[PDB]
């Protein structure tokens, strides 16, 4: 059940749900796995937003354990393409494409909360299938790593050595310890 | 109390160089002055239409664009009344009862009609609708047959003459459509929606007996500096009666057009900058101080301070 | 039949002491004060609209925050009547049929109108239309022929023509914004924020022709 | 299915559910498997109500059976950050997540009832994978674990010492006890 909120205005008064009402003040809420469903969802939230005021800043709460890479580059591209600076918060903890979205957020406006979490780890790519097209499936990922790696170290700004030698296994980096690699600029300030 | 057949040398001239004076005191917007004065040329000229107005048109552009300057303009260069019938009040089905008068056996009908006595006392002049989009839809209806027939009957049977009047609608309906922001990666087409939006408020049967649907274009940053002029030279018609007198540089001029241009405001902003920047510091001199008499006010800017400087030397 | 001050325009010391008499009945609104002074000394001077209004005000601010204090006080300093009317009875359609008057034949004709009825019998006064925001949408569109034009005909066909008398509306559509802070983690600049809420309350035609928009 | 009150306001009255028109009254009704949705639901609330009125704090009932660390830590990092207090009334199950959230509040404002019972555990996970995956693992579930037991010991006071020996192994402690310990101020005056 989504919580319904009240406005006002000298009209009257408006009900509506809690993530409308917050969204009506440019922030989204990014949460849970990503589907090819969410991600529109969340795409359009930002087209929507960016027509309304393109001087304001927009804030993608990522909070999510990650999912499937295709659904995060249409986010990815969306966060870039349009005019506003899209300012992204870790809530708890962020996964390897939640990591990859918030380093993509424009650099001076990211922030991370004390406790917050991070992890990047290599795509899986465990499947069976036939010989021949194991070869032309594996090629792929094989240039969708290398072409995530170099995403993520023009934002953090890392040589590629750097980023290949620390996705070579699973890695999990606290929010203190965040700032210091470069995946944010700084934590969040009291407001 | 028409115009007569075979008109004069003098009324000619007049219909020559109206075009002229027009375009001197409403800056740009050359299209609607060019179908305003053909009309009436063609009129003139013996060859307008036998049972319908001299013309019927509908100015429908953004805010600020001279829709109705053109027209209170045109009365008095060509010396007619101005027949100015505010729309506004006419939003419900109801207010149609006052301007063809009510029905015999209800009140108010020895009241009679303010849109048939008005065209009766004054045969030849411009019937100016302002706001026609806010009144009722059903209004329109009234303007069917005058457009078509060129008679409107009142409650008592008087029907009214509109062969020489001259039928202009304001109204700014597309301008919404146009000014909001598309979504999407890719910009939508704009212009196009402002079209459809008098579709959708005026009847085919409206649409189809108008002379021409004139489009106002937003003002441009040069046309603006012309308003500039046109608003320093009523200040200075103010002026001259009191016997002051004021003279502007010309960087000061284009230095005001900037701080007040404004796209979707048109040159009612132009006006708004001219009084606060101008008329309120003349204001406490001029009711005590040196402009009180003599005046030979002089107003420049320093480009440095990028504020004006002032200067009364009575 | 008025107090003869308005008439002898050579009488401009209560002009120049206006602000200072305003500035002492009510505190810490000097800025709307100056701004207010200042409109009525140009139209006094000469330089006002030829068919508009003197000027067309409008109060956004906090309520009961000075606003309608100025207005009373103005009336009593300029020798001319106070014209009060409370716009939250006005919110219906048919209600702007009680302003202007009901056409022929229908209930209501014989009631010339409470507005034009007002500014005909006193052409020199202070319309105070407070909580202008609660307004129909057709009252406003009534007020902009007022504003650009002077004049609202009546039922009978009257013209009420009003070009001396000075427009006041109270709102408070702006402080609403300013004192409601930010929703979500990061702090955002509102600052703004208020003459945007202010632009879309209120259509660009009717913002247009406001001479100016006094802030308290 | 849930209730349908009418509020009352100035233009007409609006029907609402229980949890909304309780959320008028600064209420955020927590319950159920910490998950992030309904972390991120919670959250939500608070913001919204932070508008609304800045002094006044917000109330919060707790009945969390505990669940994901980092889905309910989102709720423990908003808290410190908004400026109005939390008032943490526990009247039923608070696990180790729930528990440790039920800390969070602010002092002087927290409650809790002494029928209820408050527990407080380690969380454990059983990670499987190659060695050197659970050695990673073993890592940064350490990590944050010592990080629970350090920002929970700063709001008690109490020394991170005493905390880590009590959470060794699963224990329980009593409505009233936790009050002696320092989870909370004290129960419900009536
Ligand atoms: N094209 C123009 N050229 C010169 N002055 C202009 C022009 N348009 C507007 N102005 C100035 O602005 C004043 C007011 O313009 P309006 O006649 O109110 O414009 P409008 O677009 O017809 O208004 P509506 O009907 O309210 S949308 C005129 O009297 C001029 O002083
Ligand atoms: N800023 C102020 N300065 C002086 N007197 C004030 C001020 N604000 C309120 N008052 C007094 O408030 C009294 C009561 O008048 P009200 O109409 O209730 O308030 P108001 O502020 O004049 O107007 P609104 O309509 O309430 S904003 C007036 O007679 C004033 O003396
Ligand atoms: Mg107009």
């Amino acid at each position: 059940l989504v919580p319904m909120v009240i406005e006002q205005t000298s009209r009257g008064e408006r009900s509506f749900d809690i993530y409308s009402r917050l969204l009506k003040e440019r922030v989204i809420f990014l949460t849970g796995q990503v589907e090819d469903h969410m991600a529109n969802l969340i795409v359009a939230q930002m087209l929507f937003l960016e027509a309304e005021n393109p001087e304001k800043d927009i804030y993608l709460y990522i909070n999510s354990p990650g999912g499937v890479i295709t659904a995060g580059m249409s986010i990815y591209d969306t966060m870039q393409f349009i005019k506003p600076d899209v300012s992204t918060i870790c809530m708890g903890q962020a996964a390897s494409m939640g990591a990859f979205l918030l380093t993509a957020g424009a650099k001076g406006k990211r922030f991370c909360l004390p406790n917050s979490r991070v992890m990047i780890h290599q795509p899986l790519g465990g499947y069976q299938g036939q010989a021949t097209d194991i070869e032309i499936h594996a090629r792929e990922i094989l240039k969708v790593k290398g072409r995530m790696n170099e995403l993520m170290a023009l934002h953090t700004g890392q040589s590629l050595e750097q980023i290949e030698r620390d996705t070579e296994r699973d890695r999990f980096l606290s929010a203190p310890e965040a700032v210091e690699y470069g995946l944010v600029d700084s934590i969040l300030t009291h407001r | 109390r028409i115009p007569e057949k075979s008109v004069s040398q003098s009324d000619r001239d007049t219909l020559k160089n109206l075009g002229d004076r027009l375009k001197m005191l409403v800056f740009g917007q050359d299209k609607a002055i060019e179908a305003l004065t053909e009309a009436i040329k063609m009129a003139r000229a013996g060859l307008g239409h036998e049972h319908k107005p001299v013309g019927s048109f509908l100015f429908a552009g953004p805010t600020g664009v001279g829709k109705t300057e053109v027209t209170v303009q045109l009365s008095k260069a060509l010396g007619i009344e101005l027949l100015r019938f505010d729309m506004s009040e006419y939003m419900e089905r109801h207010t149609v009862s006052r301007l063809i008068g009510a029905p015999p056996g209800y009140v108010g009908f020895d009241q009679g009609g303010l849109l048939t006595d008005a065209v009766i006392k004054h045969p030849h002049a411009v019937l100016l609708l302002d706001e026609i989009e806010k009144a009722h839809p059903d209004v329109f209806n009234i303007l069917l047959q005058v457009m078509d027939n060129g008679t409107l009957t009142d409650n008592n049977g008087r029907k009214a003459d509109f062969r020489n009047v001259v039928l202009v609608m304001t109204t700014n309906a597309g301008v919404r459509e146009t000014e909001r922001k598309s979504i999407g990666l890719i910009h939508q087409d704009n212009s196009t929606d402002a079209m459809e939006e008098i579709k959708k408020i005026f009847t085919p049967e409206f649409r189809n007996r108008l002379d021409n649907i004139i489009w106002f274009d937003h003002l441009s940053t040069d046309v603006i500096h012309q308003v500039v002029d046109k608003f320093i030279v009523e200040l200075q018609v103010q002026l001259d009666q009191k016997g002051v007198s004021l003279e502007v540089s010309q960087e000061a001029r284009n230095w005001l057009a900037e701080k007040g241009y404004d796209r979707a405001m048109g040159a009612r902003p132009m006006a708004r900058v001219i009084q606060d920047n101008l008329k309120k510091p003349l204001a406490n001199e001029l009711l005590f101080g040196s402009l009180v008499d003599g005046g030979q006010v002089t107003v420049a800017l320093d480009k440095e301070k990028n504020e004006l400087t002032y200067g009364f030397q009575s």
